[PDB]
């Protein structure tokens, strides 16, 4: 029938929100079943940006790459990109692609890894998947996917077994307290697709290995890589033969289940819960673009992305203006910061902790909350979808019609917690159809020249921006250096952008918005919220470093 | 079926670094290490339960019969009574004190649960505590940033399996962290020849000269990356960057400039 909703009026407190990256406290007010405020409050503070100050500009994208460990690298790469900007050096062509690759390995990784360990538990109850007969769910799967070993019915009742046992053994784990413990009017899903997915969720535990791999390549490392270097990278290893073999190959593997496993189940998932194509909208949306061919500016990456840059107002899909880098600002008035801090643009940043009380409706975050001409942006996969389809960009012009025409709904359906979803994976075969192409690319470069590295100089005196698109958004970081040194040194984070409070106008960020509207099934247990909120794919550690 | 010892896992101030690391294990898959192995009670990062629910998980778990086994990621914020890190409305100092009393052994996976980390750089906004430094409770430490899998799996395994594996000064198991990670160095030849790149552009560079003049940190570093890799595949040295002395106390102020010796 319709969207199961409760009758409930009263507040509702989630803390912690588990599966995302760090600590999340979110209160909503509820009237009559339905979400009719929210607060975004994040938890936790540890001052990156004090600690950078005094310190040589070169260490930077150490320190900041610490800002996360699951989006990890790509702190290290805004970090590298801004002390590059700063001291105009424009890197070799082979340090572009290297850069790049390693952004498309975390895309890769960061996506499966959420859809399946953080996401997918909001709308797949694991113990049904006990209910499941394995040969139904064998000839469901090879009816709605392509045909795979792991999908057969002897491979199906494994997982079903293995699930028995542990469930029999009375020690749940990960699984104990789940909201969908007992069954809950919320979980759509056949007991069959439930295992479906159950089955793949283990499979990408070892997937997510493999993708982590890849990137390790190119990277030295995962988590926290150790490549990049002021001018370029340091990997020269990375442009030869045989580890780019290596890499080619792992990458295909973790591209195959992409096409196989994740968008697939996707799809089912987003097939059954068409109803969220109308929760969780919001109607702004920013990208500063990524995979460029050009790197050698801040400008020039706004222009050459191949993920493309913009921004979108009032869900306006034939207006697509450029990102005025100046209009970007951030405010601390509903943050537990200094009062007077503002309307920072963020080489004037101020960083001035102050906190006062949980659940201070005054005070309640330690993000800042950033806003663009006094607008809250979304950032993340659906913004750089939107953009992207605006703008006419092929491939999102050819993934999304598919997924709209797999689903029966309107492109506008997407501006809504399904949309936000199902950008993801969208993105996330993108990326997988680009692989090929991008490795041939360095390949080649890297056999005719190695060059990765450029000459540079520190200025006494300087400023830089370094401009990313992160898996969970438009990401930048911004110096002053003064003395050779670090005077002044900003993050301003896509969860910052999406999570972070109120602006000073009193005005609610994408996430708080976004909850307005949410349905309760049962106040007992809000998978609702945890929905929505996991959708934005939240990093506090990102949002608030 | 033959019960699974119990583990707490908590998250304090830390960027899930560790447990990201935990997870690329593959002796065993994380996978078989929770179904098979252990009882993974608490993990706010893979955990199905949020909110209230998740907050009565941990402390069934805190009151589980058979006991428990403490894991800590982060380190600890001490300012204004510990409320700039806060879980469930409480500082997480006062959680994770109450979880170390009854802990049968208590593993810090990381610098900053060991040490304090990134977060107690100078000046130290937070004032944050290595657990040990903040508590005054011994802990195994298994740091790096991130740990190895291979050194964290290793130590609960033994930890569960053989008793408590034999530490060094800073508490850590002499077993992965007995030798520097210079001794074991594809690159020594070049250093005992005093071969090194005196920049990354350079052609010393490319034939995979030392990294000593960069900064690199490995002949004052306990740590095993060289003998393991990384992802099967890597390390720091290997892709051309010097080591940043990662699994040493306090490195971000010791080791610091990182393209500079001392
Ligand atoms: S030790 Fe490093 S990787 Fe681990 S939580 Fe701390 S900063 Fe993150
Ligand atoms: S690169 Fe570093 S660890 Fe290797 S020999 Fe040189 S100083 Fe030692
Ligand atoms: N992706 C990602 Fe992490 C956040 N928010 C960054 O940058
Ligand atoms: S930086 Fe850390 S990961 Fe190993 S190579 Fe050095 S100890
Ligand atoms: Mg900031
Ligand atoms: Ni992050």
């Amino acid at each position: 029938k319709p969207t199961p909703q409760s009758t409930f009026t009263g507040p509702i407190v989630v803390d912690p929100i588990t599966r995302i990256e760090g600590h999340l406290r979110i209160m909503v007010e509820v009237e009559n079943g339905k979400v009719k405020d929210a607060w975004s409050s994040s938890q936790l503070f540890r001052g990156l940006e004090i600690i950078l100050k005094g310190r040589d500009p070169r260490d930077a994208q150490h320190f900041t790459q610490r800002a996360c460990g699951v989006c990890t690298y790509v702190h290290a790469l805004a970090s590298s990109r801004c002390v590059d900007d700063a001291v105009k050096v424009s890197i070799p062509a082979n340090a572009r692609m290297m850069r790049n690759l390693v952004m498309a390995s975390q895309y890769l990784h960061d996506h499966l890894v959420h859809f399946y360990h953080l996401h997918a538990l909001d709308w797949v109850d694991v113990t049904a998947a006990l209910k499941a007969d394995p040969n139904k769910a064998a000839k469901l799967a090879a009816s709605i996917a392509p045909a795979r070993p792991g999908n057969s019915a002897k491979a199906l009742k494994a997982v079903q077994d293995k699930l028995k046992a542990f469930v029999e053994s009375g020690q749940l784990g990960i699984f104990t307290n789940a909201y969908f413990l007992g069954g809950h009017k919320a979980y759509y899903l056949p007991p069959e697709v439930d295992l479906i997915a159950t089955a793949h969720y283990l499979e990408a535990l070892h997937m997510q290995v493999k993708a982590a791999s890849a990137m390790a390549i190119l990277g030295g490392k995962n988590p926290h890589t150790q490549f990049t270097v002021v001018g370029g990278c340091s990997n020269y290893q990375g442009l030869t033969k045989d580890p780019l073999a290596n890499y080619l190959a792992l990458s295909k593997e973790v591209c195959q289940f992409v096409n196989e496993c994740y968008i697939p189940d996707l799809l089912a998932v987003a097939g059954f819960y068409k109803d969220w194509g109308g929760i969780g909208g919001t109607s702004n949306y920013l990208a500063f673009g990524e995979f460029a061919t050009d790197d050698s500016s801040p400008e020039k990456h706004l222009a050459t992305s191949q993920f493309p840059s913009g921004v979108i107002t009032g869900r306006d899909l034939g207006k697509v203006d450029n990102v005025d880098l100046g209009a970007i600002y951030e405010d601390v008035k509903y943050s537990w910061y200094a009062p007077g801090g503002d309307g920072k643009h963020p080489y004037d940043g101020v960083t001035d902790p102050k906190y006062t009380k949980l659940d201070d409706k005054d005070h309640y975050s330690w993000m800042k909350a950033p806003r663009y001409k006094g607008k809250a942006m979304e950032v993340g996969p659906l913004a750089r979808t939107f953009i992207a389809y605006a703008k006419g960009q092929p491939d999102f012009k050819k993934v999304v019609d598919m997924v709209l025409g797999k689903l029966s709904v309107p492109a506008t359906a997407l501006h809504s917690t399904l949309g936000r979803t199902a950008a993801r994976g969208i993105e996330t075969a993108i990326v997988c159809a680009n692989m090929e192409k991008w490795i041939k690319e360095m390949a080649d470069s890297g056999a005719k020249d190695n060059t990765l590295c450029a000459k540079w100089e520190m200025p006494e005196e300087s400023k830089g921006v370094g401009l990313a698109d992160a898996p969970r958004g438009a990401l930048s970081h911004w110096i002053r250096i003064k003395g050779k040194k670090i005077d002044n040194f900003q993050l301003v984070v896509p969860s910052t952008w999406n999570l972070g409070p109120r602006g000073a106008q009193g005005d609610k960020s994408p996430v708080e918005e976004a909850l307005i509207g949410t349905p309760i099934a049962d106040p007992k247990r809000p998978v609702e919220i945890l929905r929505t909120v996991h959708a934005f794919d939240p990093c506090i550690a990102c949002g608030v470093h | 079926a033959k019960h699974r010892p119990s583990v707490v896992w908590l998250h304090n101030a830390e960027c899930t670094g560790c447990t990201e690391a935990a997870i690329r294990t593959i002796k065993p898959y994380i996978d078989a290490l929770i179904l098979d192995t252990i009882s993974l009670d608490y993990q706010e990062t893979i955990m199905a339960a949020a909110g209230e629910a998740a907050e009565a998980a941990l402390h069934q778990a805190l009151e589980g019969k058979d006991g428990y086994y403490l894991v800590v990621e982060g380190g600890l914020p001490t300012i204004d009574g510990g409320q700039w890190g806060m879980v469930a409305g409480h500082p997480m100092i006062e959680t994770t004190k109450k979880a170390a009393a009854k802990a049968k052994g208590i593993i810090c996976i990381g610098t900053c649960s060991a040490y304090g980390g990134v977060q107690k750089a100078k000046p130290n906004p937070s004032q944050a505590k290595g657990v040990s430094e903040a508590l005054g409770v011994k802990t195994i430490n298994i740091p790096g940033c991130p740990p190895n899998p291979i050194n964290f799996v290793g130590a609960v395994v033994h930890v569960l399996t053989k008793g408590i594996p034999d530490l060094d000064e800073n508490g850590r198991p002499k077993l992965f962290y007995g030798e520097l990670v210079h001794d074991n160095c594809p690159r020594l030849p070049h250093f005992e020849a005093s071969e090194f790149a005196p920049s990354f552009d350079s052609e010393e560079a490319k034939k995979g000269f030392c990294l000593y003049e960069l900064g690199c940190k490995g002949p004052v570093t306990y740590n095993n990356c060289p003998k393991v890799l990384f992802n099967q595949v890597n390390w720091p040295v290997q892709a051309g960057h010097p080591c940043l002395g990662c699994s040493e106390p306090d490195f971000w102020d010791t080791m610091t400039p990182f393209y500079e010796q001392g």
